[PDB]
RNA sequence: UCUCUCUUUGCCGGCUUAGAUCAA
RNA sequence: GAUCUUCGGAUCACUUUGGUCAAAUUGAAACGAUACAGAGAAGAUUAGCAUGGCCCCUGCACAAGGAUGACACUGCGACAUUGAGAGAAAAC
């Protein structure tokens, strides 16, 4: 169903230029982890690095 | 299929009303045997007075 | 209106006294005046359902029937009547 | 008293049925003269 | 938002139980013909009342009717205040009833009865 | 079983493959007013999940979808198909006699015999598309001046009118005509008058749209029909 | 639901061997016994 | 009870009620009326 | 609520009076039974 | 065989301490 | 990302969204008041228990109450006509 669902998201939106294998299961997360902004550290609260 | 369970806490859904109950099945030949005669004697010998 | 009138009556009227035939009889002949087919046999039939060992009902749908020339209704009438009460030489006379 | 919670009043009014035992449940538990406070372990229905 | 802001056009077809504005209808169709239509009957005639004030009654609701949707017919009463515009797609009736309420042109907007003439029943049917 | 609720698959996703949910009695039909089971399902990510509105005895005497309420042979309003192609009589409006008749009629549906075959459907479709294109195809002196020059006095065997360029059919078809003579501002019609009046941003369009000039015409509600009367000695 | 529509009495009775099961009243002679009976009750 | 008599309606159709010695000449009355009335019609020869 | 028992008023120590005078037809729609005052009672035990 | 009239013509709310009482 | 592995990779985890329905005139009930009459049993005052069901209300209730809760309690033609006379008509 998983598969299926993919397929037609595919479909619609014409964006189907993806593989799939082990290490390249990582390498697509790298890619979307470098968009995404930093996580905070615990124990700052407000503000500047908050968590 | 997933049968949604139902919140424990709730009160009957909706009211019940009553309906007129349908019509039976049509009523079976009647088969008796044939009338017999009385005559106007005994019809009047069960005529019963006013009260 | 006027025939909502009359309506709610005489319902009102064979619903507190189901078993006054001459309430369905007058029924019949006050809704057969003037529309003339449909409840008119859809009210009988339901007369019939109360009762349906009363002579004089089962003849005066008959008659009713002889009245607006629907003959074919009125022999498929007269074979259920005779094929429910074979007894009663009332319905075989009409019908022969 | 406000709309948002419209959907719920249902269930909510539907519980006066297991208040009894909620009542029953909380004098069973009442602190004992020696103690401050007492922390229990509460079930509540998400409705509140 | 997460709903069109946009003016309904000609094919924006929805489904029947689905009121065309995004609401639901439901089947007694009310009794003050408030709300929302049935989907048990097929109607594209509103009842607009309100103000009378003089002869161009006609003028005045169609310029304040026209820039809702795509018009068919309009009756408007001359002794009294009241109209039946009536529109092409299930879409832009709804829409102009959703818009014409308690508005200055406030207006009893409503929905239309069963006609009672024998002739336009044969038309509309 | 009470297996699977009748739904089509306009509004069941493109997807073969759906996930639904059944609560029983979880909500009255919308015409038998009877207890009846929700089923749940989303169509497509993005979109509020659909449910069913009417019980399975209703969409069986309709034949009808229970969630898009649309036939399942025309996919066609029902309302609109019982108004139009009149296959079979319908119930009434009013609550008591139309649960009566469903709960009877599902009684008697459920006795074997089906209430609904394609077979004559399809020949009232046939026929209301032929019946359609079928219908594509001295006392009047006195009428004449008894008010037609009062009402200009006011406010202003055979005859033949003036032309002067001084300075059934639904208005949109109206509208739809005078956009190459110009901005339209407003058309006031009236099928029984028969008289449309269009309003332009300037007087210049109207005029040049009456230059067009050599069926069409150049510049209670009976009052407003001695005039309409015309039409049959125009 | 009810006061009187709640559970009771869910255990059915049945007879015992010697209170006249089916088994017991089929191989027994009823009418030589009803016989000495209706005479010892004339005895009196 | 309370919420199902408040969600539902009365249910009153098809309900019985006991005889409960104030009833009891009334009903007594019905019964003897009824037998009455089925000896009459039993007695009574055919087309009579 | 929900019986239209609007101008009774529970107070937060859960006491039923009346806001106004109540004619027959109130005083006699307005009238709870032993369930409700008991529930009404066992709530105010507790929260006392 | 019509019309009028008459005649013959078999014909189609319960209970209890009567509920209890009673002078212009 | 953590773990190993040998820089081929393997493990570990894997598809939410309780929906009387979108921020309350126009889809959760049932009416106030004023104006009209204005309290069962054949005089008059008045105890009640019932019968019927698309009438309900209070009640936990198969108690009991709500004016004996209210409404209702009637009425007709499977009559065969001949019994006769009279003027007419068509007929003993
Ligand atoms: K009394
Ligand atoms: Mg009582
Ligand atoms: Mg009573
Ligand atoms: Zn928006
Ligand atoms: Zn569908
Ligand atoms: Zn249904």
């Amino acid at each position: 169903y998983y598969a299926n669902t993919h397929a037609i998201y595919g479909k619609r939106n014409f964006d189907d230029n993806e593989a799939t294998t082990s290490t390249d299961l990582k390498r697509k997360s790298q890619k979307i982890k470098e968009r995404r902004e930093d996580p905070g550290d615990p124990s700052i609260l407000e503000g500047d690095g908050a968590y | 299929m997933v049968t949604a369970e139902q919140d424990p806490m709730e009160p009957p859904k909706f009211r019940h009303k009553k309906v007129p109950r349908g019509p039976p099945s049509p009523p079976p030949p009647v088969l008796h045997s044939p009338p017999r005669k009385v005559s106007a004697q005994e019809q009047q010998d069960w005529q019963i007075p006013p009260s | 209106e006027f025939q909502g009138r009359k309506r709610k009556e005489f319902e009102d009227a064979i619903r507190r006294n189901r078993l006054a035939m001459g309430h369905w009889m007058r029924y019949g002949q006050w809704e057969l005046d003037q529309k003339e087919f449909a409840r008119a046999r859809s009210v009988f039939e339901r007369a019939l359902d109360v009762d349906s060992t009363y002579i004089p009902l089962w003849l005066k749908y008959i008659e009713c029937e002889m009245k607006n020339r629907n003959i074919n209704h009125a022999r498929n009438l007269f074979d259920r009547a005779v094929t429910q009460l074979p007894r009663v030489d009332k319905l075989w006379y009409k019908y022969v | 008293s406000s709309r948002k919670f419209r959907a719920d009043k249902r269930s909510y009014l539907g519980a006066l049925k297991y208040l009894p035992h909620a009542v029953l449940k909380l004098l069973e538990n009442m602190p004992m003269p020696w103690e401050e406070y007492r922390e229990v372990k509460v079930l509540y229905h998400v409705t509140g | 938002c997460e709903y069109l802001h946009r003016l309904p056009k000609d094919t924006d077809f929805f489904n029947a139980n689905v009121d065309c504005f995004g609401r639901e209808k439901h089947a007694d169709y009310r009794d003050d013909m408030g709300g929302v239509g049935s989907f048990l009957r097929q109607n594209y005639t509103l009842y607009v009342g309100g103000i009378t004030p003089t002869d161009d009654i006609e003028e005045i609701v169609s310029r304040h009717f026209a820039e809702w949707g795509d018009i068919e017919r309009i009756r408007v009463l001359n002794s009294r205040g009241i109209a039946f515009i009536t529109y092409l797609n299930e879409a832009n009736a709804q829409f102009a009833k959703e818009a014409m309420a308690h508005q200055s042109l406030c207006l009893n907007v409503r929905w239309a009865t069963t006609d009672p003439n024998p002739a336009s029943q044969a038309r509309n049917q | 079983d009470v297996e699977f609720p009748s739904i089509c698959e306009r509004c069941l996703g493109d997807n073969s493959y759906v996930r639904m949910t059944k609560e029983p009695l979880g909500q009255e039909c919308k015409i038998c007013s009877k207890p009846c089971t929700i089923f749940r399902w989303i169509k497509e990510r993005g979109q509020k999940p659909g449910k069913t509105q009417i019980c399975v005895g209703c969409a069986r005497y309709k034949n009808c979808c229970q969630s898009c309420m649309l036939d399942l042979q025309f996919g066609l309003p029902i309302a609109l198909r019982d108004a139009a192609l009149k296959l079979v009589e319908s119930g009434p409006t009013n609550d008591i006699n139309r649960e009566f008749f469903a709960q009877n009629q599902q009684r008697l549906l459920s006795n074997g015999e089906t209430a609904y075959d394609s077979q004559e459907a399809s020949a009232a479709a046939r026929n209301l598309v032929k019946k359609v294109e079928k219908r594509e195809l001295v006392e009047s002196k006195q009428i004449l001046k008894e008010a037609r020059a009062s009402d200009a006095s006011l406010n202003a065997g055979n005859v033949s009118l003036s032309i002067n360029m001084e300075p059934e059919l639904a208005d949109y078809k109206i509208r739809k005509h005078f956009e190459q003579y110009g901005p339209l501002k407003s058309v006031v019609c009236s099928h029984r008058a028969k008289c449309a009046f269009v309003n332009f941003k300037t007087r210049s369009s109207a005029e040049i749209a009456a230059a067009a000039s050599p069926l069409k015409v150049q510049w209670g509600p009976e009052g407003e029909v001695r005039n309409a009367k015309l039409a049959d000695l125009v | 639901t009810s006061s009187r529509a709640l559970p009771a009495h869910l255990k059915l009775k049945y007879r015992q061997e010697s209170q006249g099961t089916e088994e017991e009243v089929r191989k027994q002679d009823l009418r030589e016994a009803l016989l000495r009976a209706e005479a010892a009750h004339f005895a009196t | 009870n309370l919420l199902a008599r408040q969600f539902e309606g009365r249910h009153s159709t098809g309900v019985a009620k006991q005889i409960t010695k104030q009833r009891v000449d009334s009903h007594q009355d019905l019964e003897l009326r009824a037998a009455v009335m089925n000896d009459i019609l039993d007695m009574i020869p055919e087309g009579i | 609520h929900r019986k239209g028992l609007t101008y009774l008023h529970l107070d937060y120590n859960c006491n039923l009076k009346p806001t106004k005078t109540l004619t027959t037809k109130e005083r006699k729609k307005s009238r709870f039974g032993n369930a409700f005052h008991l529930m009404r009672e066992i709530l105010r035990l507790t929260k006392l």
